[PDB]
DNA sequence: TGCGCAACAGCATGCGCGCCCAGGGCTGATCGTGCAAAAGTCGTGCCAGC
DNA sequence: GCTGGCACGACTTTTGCACTCGACTAAAGGGGCGCGCATGCTGTTGCGCA
RNA sequence: UGGG
């Protein structure tokens, strides 16, 4: 709760490295929605070099998450919390877009409210301990094969 | 407020037990040790510079009286709980703090900066806070507003009084029969005794958990005491914290 | 009188039938409950039983 | 859903509401001084609210320092308006005039005969109206109306009041008569007492410990026990001897009383006095008639050596006084005289307050 | 029910729970978490003091109503000064800064 | 009525300080001794506050002018 | 005495007088939200459908908890934050709520289908209105793959709208319900299964593009036309509406 | 319990979730109609008076 | 003597609330009196 | 629960090290209960009340 | 690890209703601890209005008084 | 080499554990002389008023 | 000359420091403290200077 | 005992 999001721009070069997750065959979770929103760090860049897509921060949206999801780029270097290292509270650049309203966060914003609660709202639904469902009962898989669905 | 006059030390039950102590830990000796000898029995020999025996010695009443016929003058031992008031009250704070600055300095190990750096945190915490030692242990124990142990008279059941009202006749009453049996003159062993009721009669009413836990009567129970007084749950949600009812509500 | 009394009288057990419906009545004197003077109170001991 | 115990908790009461004045000042639209001084006059206000002290009073209470006399006049012609029909103003002219102006303002023969007996001659024409209805200049029954609308003017407050304080004895100590004999059989006897000793004899050895707690847990649990139980079973056998004792020493049924020295039954059982009378203060008697083992050990002399001290001498002299005056003797020397026809010695001069009071209408009936 | 002005308990000043007796159900700790996320400090700050804990909130407030001047004026919760005087029969001291 | 605020906020995006400045206004048409100017649907001086601020001629810097104007010129 | 003009007063009282509204185990901020009244003849509260999906509660009779906010500064904390018209999208995944349900998904699937033959096959007729035959009678709400002539509107140019028609393959209830759709909305979006899938986009995308206003009451009237066409519909359940495969016994 | 003629559709959206809709037929015809019975009790003690 | 009001006066501007231990001389400047018996209230007389 | 003799397995999870401990409960009508345990010492001990 | 975290607090008044109250008024109370009256939960206890939102604007204000005196 | 020092393993004890909403019945307290001093009550006599 | 109000006087009642007194008593009473987890006391095991 |  302690969290009072003060400061607007802290004027930090640091972040944290986005790529997509990318588990086993099949994909959990697509590139755009963990690039989608936040603030870009650093620069971008096409395959082809010396050409940077934008100028150091922006704000992602449809468009230019859209021209992204155009280009061959795989990851994007993202800025957010804990990298902000703002004293007294964080700020509001480093941690960007509370959703709800469809515009940036302002000074004053509910933050670690909306941080937990988001996060305690679900966990009753859940099946807690999924435990004997061990597939078809057999113990692991005993081929080392390994295949793939596309060339 | 209101207040009452012991004429008696007590051990401030609050603290000596209240998570790893601020007490025990603080003239170094075992927790277990000071539980058991800060009343009514084993000796606590104080002082003694010029006496074979430790300035902390433990000794039980056989080596007691051994220290009686072998040693006499300058062994002074207080079986109740006015030995911790004495040897705190010598307890020097710069001396001690500047010897385990010097000690944890020059030896460190595994095991040994934990135990000297609580100690040594905690006294200079202690000097820098202001607060004497002695005042650990209360000589003057205030008492409760009535308004917050309300009675509430019932047509049935006549005058009602609380739980937590009956603590305060209870160590009233035996404190008059300390007082009045005190001046009479009379044995230790009944003056040791009316130092244990009273103990454990104080000790009851700060903190209701643990030790004796006081069983009334009639309604049997643990009833009440100030530590789950304070709000509640012992928390602060109850009365306090969102707990108020506001008013204009649904239902 | 004041055994048997208070044991009647007031006691876990023994409470008010439930008027609405024969079928509440029925119901309501051919129960099983683990509680009782040997018992089972509540919260403990509630998994595999 | 007996939830064990029960809540049997503190419980905050919340009845209070002895007089709302002060929540009803706190709306009104005063300036400065105004609330101040009507703080100072809701203060005077009496349990009753018909007359409140003196005005003079509480204008040389205020520390006035100017602030004359006509503003907290209209202060209180102002409060009483506000108030449930009216409070204090005293006078007990003041109610009745205030009662009936907001009321109705009209009817047949409300405000023309009002004025003049709410302003004077009202204590002439409450005992009766007589040569009162030529003064009125009224005739026959046309100030029938009138009276019978100031019947239904009427304590002028007294309306919230919510006091559930009724005070019961409830119990206590009782006596029965049977086979001859009345004697109480101390028909209370709770027997928490005896029970909660027997019961909490089994709850010493209950600490399940560990630690024995033999020095602490068990003597002192012990000791209180043997405190508490002999103490309450000296209070019962206290009382139940002396409630046996004044039993027997006097008898309700048979008419009159006897008196008794407090020392007699304090000779009975060879008790100092003040043991006995002090255990007679609080505790009551509950017998099948009436409703206090205090009005039954009253103890005089009589002033005579044919028999009975005042108490059999007071109701006589009711029950004298009751029935009498077949003319209008409105006479206490003659009840005096009656009186010590039966030898009981009434002076006769200190007989008629005696017989005045408590209710009496006499002397005043003359 | 819908409660609007019931009797108020001779402890803490706060209002009743039951019906009949006129109990002015709860306003819990989640609903305060609630009101946190969205950053109302006033709609919450009525509930808290003016509405529950304060004497003079009370008669102050509703004739501020009455008259029309909707005119909050906050109050100090007697709740608090409870847990203060608590605290105050521990041998714990506890005291305000001017 | 104003059903949707997002314009008034449009003006100066905040959605915090209209509360604030819409605050000072309804309490600057609700006490007294001022006018509104735009005219009133027969709602409450809240939601003429309202549409004040989605008028664009009240803000901070108007509040500031007509208060020092106001007691400059007293 | 209740008398009737302190009736109307109250009226007066309670017009545009916020009341709030939050329920007993509340989890989310969303749980609580500020609503304006409107006095009803009952004994209970009557809510807005859709926003029942933000309490995550059903009908069987269950309580709730009221409050009125006091003074003034209340009143815009309660109208500019804890209005439901004034948040939609939840502060957790950014997926909009309280996305209509239940009959709707009913009314909307429903509504768009086609089939084979039937009544009256495709035609020739202007748009986007086609209510004088379905409305009427000659032919079906799902039937005939019929073309109309519709008008488009483009939102690529800079603050201003540029209108495009066409004739297009449609069926009569994508057709009448393209009718609801504001401005610069493109017409694939109305052609499709409609499986809630298709309503959540396009209410994300009617939101994130024309913004809060017209997707609040554009949703509206897809609640009011979904569960007035679901009505239209007349579903039901029976024995013969469950149909055992005939190999399955032999399979066993 | 007292038995009814069901039908199983939605009717201008006024059934949602679990709800249910009634004709005044069955208010007209007294249907399900409960009648209740209060106990009040008033005491006269004596008092010290 | 006139126009005197302490409810104004028990409101007061605090910040900054503090916890220490307490000694006797601070309680005994907190103390009103002395209670030297451990009844509370008289059943007959109805008054502490 | 009926007085007598219980044999109880107690599930064998004690000190995680995986020994199975049979404990037994002679438990009569009324009176003091008896119980018979294992160490994971492999020795016998009993446990009276 | 959230189990020191609310307990390692610098402020006295805060979480001390999360969890046993003993230790943190012992501790507390031997220490010397100043609250300010920095977190959220002791302005909702004590009744000042929230340093968060609507309020922050206020509470902003102050501030600059409070080094400035 | 054996004794000496330090580390690790086992046993005990302490703290904890969702919200909201409603009805019904009762339920510890008080000990108990003698002596002395104070206050109240009751009775008688005197004065005042009719 | 008679009636009612008031004054004086006892004796009669009200009140305040004081201690008293030891019981005893065995039966009853609770059991399963659902649980998990973290921190401290101690005893035994392993390893080094000399 | 019962309702979410």
């Amino acid at each position: 709760q302690d969290l009072v999001v003060t400061e607007d721009d802290c004027g930090t070069h640091e972040g944290i490295m986005m790529t997509p997750v990318i588990e086993g065959g099949d994909v959990k979770e697509p590139l755009r929605d963990r690039v989608l929103g936040r603030v870009t760090a650093e620069d971008v860049l096409k395959p082809g070099t010396a050409d940077i897509l934008v100028p150091r921060n922006t704000l992602l949206h449809e468009q230019w998450c859209d021209l992204l999801e155009e280009n061959s780029v795989d990851a994007v270097k993202v800025r957010s919390v804990v990298s902000c290292d703002t004293d007294f509270g964080v700020c509001a650049h480093c941690y960007g877009r509370d959703l709800a309203r469809g515009h940036i966060i302002n000074k004053g914003e509910a933050i670690g409210v909306i941080a937990a609660q988001s996060i305690g709202e679900p966990g009753t639904q859940l099946t807690m301990r999924t435990f004997h469902i061990g597939g078809a009962a057999s113990r692991a898989a005993a081929e080392s094969s390994i295949q793939v669905k596309n060339k | 407020m209101g207040h009452i006059e012991l004429a008696s030390p007590t051990a401030h039950i609050w603290f000596l037990k209240s998570l790893p102590s601020r007490i025990g830990l603080l003239l170094d000796m075992p927790l277990r040790d000071i539980e058991r000898v800060l009343y009514f029995e084993s000796y606590v020999v104080i002082e003694g510079g010029m006496t074979n025996l430790e300035r902390q010695q433990i000794l039980t009443e056989e080596q007691y009286l051994d220290a009686l016929e072998e040693f006499g003058d300058e062994f002074d031992a207080k079986m109740g709980a006015e030995a911790i008031q004495a040897l705190l009250k010598s307890m020097d704070l710069e001396q001690e703090c500047e010897q385990l600055r010097e000690e944890l300095n020059e030896t460190n190990s595994e095991t040994k900066r934990k135990k000297l750096t609580k100690r040594i945190k905690l006294l200079e915490a202690f000097v820098q806070s202001g607060n004497k030692p002695e005042w650990m242990i209360l000589t003057v124990l205030p008492v409760l507003p009535p308004d917050l142990r309300p009675l509430v008279p019932l047509d049935g059941g006549r005058f009602a009084t609380s739980d937590l009202n009956d603590l305060y006749r209870r160590v009233i009453n035996r404190n008059n029969r300390l007082k009045r049996l005190l001046d009479l003159a009379a044995p230790d062993i009944i003056v040791r005794n009316e130092k244990r009721m009273l103990q454990e009669a104080v000790d009851a009413l700060l903190d209701n958990g643990r030790r004796g836990r006081a069983i009334t009567g009639s309604n049997k129970r643990p009833l009440k005491s100030l530590a789950d007084m304070i709000k509640g749950k012992q928390g602060r949600f109850r009365q306090n914290l969102l707990g108020k009812r506001v008013d204009y509500s649904g239902r | 009188s004041a055994a048997v009394k208070e044991f009647f009288g007031s006691s876990q057990l023994s409470q008010f039938m439930d008027q609405n419906n024969p079928l509440s009545e029925i119901t309501h004197k051919r129960r099983i409950s683990a509680l009782g003077p040997g018992g089972l109170t509540r919260e403990r001991a509630g998994f595999e039983v | 859903y007996q939830d064990d115990e029960l809540p049997v908790y503190q419980g905050e009461t919340t009845q209070t509401l002895q007089d709302y004045l002060m929540w009803q000042v706190e709306l009104t639209p005063f300036t400065d001084t105004d609330r101040a001084i009507a703080t100072s006059i809701v203060d005077a206000v009496d349990d009753t609210g018909y007359l409140t002290i003196q005005i003079e009073d509480i204008v040389d209470s205020i520390g006035d320092d100017e602030i004359g006399l006509e503003e907290v006049e209209a202060v209180l012609k102002r409060i009483q308006r506000f108030d449930p029909v009216g409070v204090a103003a005293k006078d007990l002219r003041d109610c009745l005039l205030i009662q009936l102006s907001q009321f109705a303002k009209e009817t047949p023969w409300l405000e023309e005969a009002r004025l003049i007996i709410s302003d004077h001659l009202d204590l002439l024409a409450n005992h009766d109206f007589r040569t009162l209805m030529r003064v009125t200049r009224l005739k026959e029954e046309v100030l029938k109306e009138a009276v019978n609308l100031i019947q239904s003017l009427d304590x002028x407050x007294x309306x919230x009041x919510x006091x559930x304080x009724x005070x019961x004895x409830x119990x206590x100590x009782x006596x029965x008569x049977x086979x001859x004999x009345x004697x109480x059989x101390x028909x209370s006897i709770p027997r928490l007492k005896i029970n909660q000793q027997y019961a909490a004899m089994g709850n010493s050895a209950r600490n399940d410990a560990d630690g024995q707690f033999i020095r602490s847990n068990l003597q002192e649990a012990r000791w209180l026990i043997k405190s508490l139980e002999s103490a309450n079973d000296t209070l019962l056998r206290v009382s139940r001897c002396i409630v046996e004792q004044q039993q027997a020493f006097f008898e309700q049924g048979e008419e009159y009383m006897k008196p008794m020295v407090l020392a007699d039954i304090a000779q009975a059982v060879e008790m100092h006095e003040s043991t006995i009378s002090r255990v007679t203060t609080q505790k009551y008697l509950h017998s099948p008639r009436g409703i206090x083992x205090x009005x039954x050990x009253x103890x005089x002399x009589x002033x005579x050596x044919x028999x009975a001290s005042s108490t059999a001498i007071r109701a006589l002299v009711k029950k004298l006084i009751a029935a009498e005056n077949p003319a209008k003797p409105l006479s206490d020397s003659k009840l005096t005289s009656m009186l010590s026809e039966q030898g009981i010695m009434v002076a006769r001069r200190t007989v008629a307050k005696y017989r005045e009071s408590l209710s009496i209408p006499p002397s005043n009936q003359r | 029910h819908a409660r609007s002005t019931g009797s108020y308990s001779l402890v803490t000043q706060q209002p009743l729970g039951g019906k009949a007796q006129f109990g002015g159900q709860r306003f819990g700790e989640m609903e305060v978490w609630a009101l946190e996320a969205y950053g109302a400090a006033y709609t919450l700050q009525e509930m808290l003091t003016v509405k529950s804990d304060d004497v003079n909130g009370r008669t102050k407030m509703y004739k501020n109503i009455v008259d029309g001047n909707h005119q909050m004026e906050p109050g100090m919760p007697e709740s608090f000064n409870v847990l203060l005087k608590e605290i105050r029969s521990l041998g714990i001291n506890i005291e305000l800064e001017d | 009525a104003r059903v949707t605020v997002q314009d008034a906020v449009e003006k100066i995006g905040n959605r915090f300080d209209l509360v604030l400045v819409a605050a000072r206004r309804a309490r600057q048409m609700q006490v007294g001794g001022k006018d509104p100017l735009v005219p009133e649907e027969n709602d409450k001086t809240t939601v003429i506050a309202l549409r004040e601020i989605e008028e664009g001629l009240i803000n901070n810097q108007i509040l500031d002018v007509r208060e020092r104007q106001e007691q400059q010129e007293q | 005495r209740e008398e009737a003009v302190v009736w109307d007063i109250l009226d007066e009282v309670i017009r545009e007088h916020p009341v709030l509204l939050n329920r007993a185990p509340t989890l989310h901020r969303l749980g609580i939200q500020a609503f304006e009244p409107v006095l009803i003849e009952g004994k209970a509260i009557q809510l807005h459908p859709l926003v029942c999906a933000a309490y995550n509660a059903d009908f069987d009779g269950d309580q709730m908890a009221v409050h009125v906010p006091l003074t003034l500064e209340a009143q815009l904390e309660a109208r500019a934050l804890m209005m439901s018209t004034n948040n939609i999208l939840s502060p957790a995944n950014g997926e909009p709520i309280i996305v209509p349900s239940q009959d709707v998904v009913l009314g909307l699937y429903y509504m768009t289908r086609d089939c084979v033959n039937a009544k009256g096959e495709g035609m020739v007729l202007t748009g986007p209105k086609e209510a004088e035959r379905l409305y009427r009678s000659g032919l079906a709400s799902l039937h005939a793959r019929v073309k109309v002539r519709i008008t488009e509107y483009e939102k690529d140019a800079n603050g201003e709208l540029v209108a495009k028609t066409s004739l297009k393959d449609t069926t009569v209830g994508r057709a009448i319900l393209w009718m609801i759709v504001p401005k610069g909305l493109p017409y694939s979006i109305v052609n499709q299964a409609l499986g809630k899938k298709a309503i959540s986009k396009m209410l994300n995308t009617c939101y994130r593009i024309l913004g809060l206003k017209p997707t609040v009451i554009f949703a509206d009237q897809i609640m009011y036309t979904g569960f007035a066409y679901a009505a239209r519909s007349g579903a039901s359940v029976g024995i013969d509406d469950m149909v055992i495969p005939e190999k399955k016994h032999e399979i066993i | 319990g007292q038995n009814m003629r069901v039908a199983f559709m939605p009717w201008n959206g006024y059934n949602f979730e679990d709800s249910i809709l009634v004709s005044e037929r069955v208010v007209q015809e007294d249907r399900f109609t409960t009648i209740h019975i209060q106990e009040l009790a008033c005491v006269s003690r004596d008092t010290k008076l | 003597l006139l126009k005197f009001l302490k409810a104004q006066t028990k409101t007061e501007e605090f910040d900054a609330i503090k916890i220490a231990l307490a000694s006797p001389d601070m309680i005994r400047s907190w103390s009103f009196g002395e209670v030297k018996k451990p009844e509370t209230i008289n059943y007959r007389t109805f008054k502490p | 629960r009926s007085p007598g003799v219980f044999f109880d397995s107690d599930k064998g999870k004690t000190h995680s090290s995986g020994k199975v401990l049979y404990n037994a409960r002679i438990i009569p009508y009324r009176g003091s209960w008896l119980d018979f345990e294992f160490d994971p010492k492999d020795n016998l001990f009993v446990r009276i009340d | 690890g959230i189990t020191k975290a609310s307990l390692a607090t610098e402020s006295f008044i805060s979480a001390a209703s999360f969890q046993e109250t003993t230790r943190v008024l012992t501790e507390a109370a031997v220490a010397g601890k100043r609250d300010e009256l920095r977190g959220l939960k002791e302005n909702v206890i004590v009744g000042r209005l929230i340093p968060a939102g609507t309020g922050y604007a206020y509470h902003q204000d102050r501030m600059r008084r409070r080094a400035a005196g």
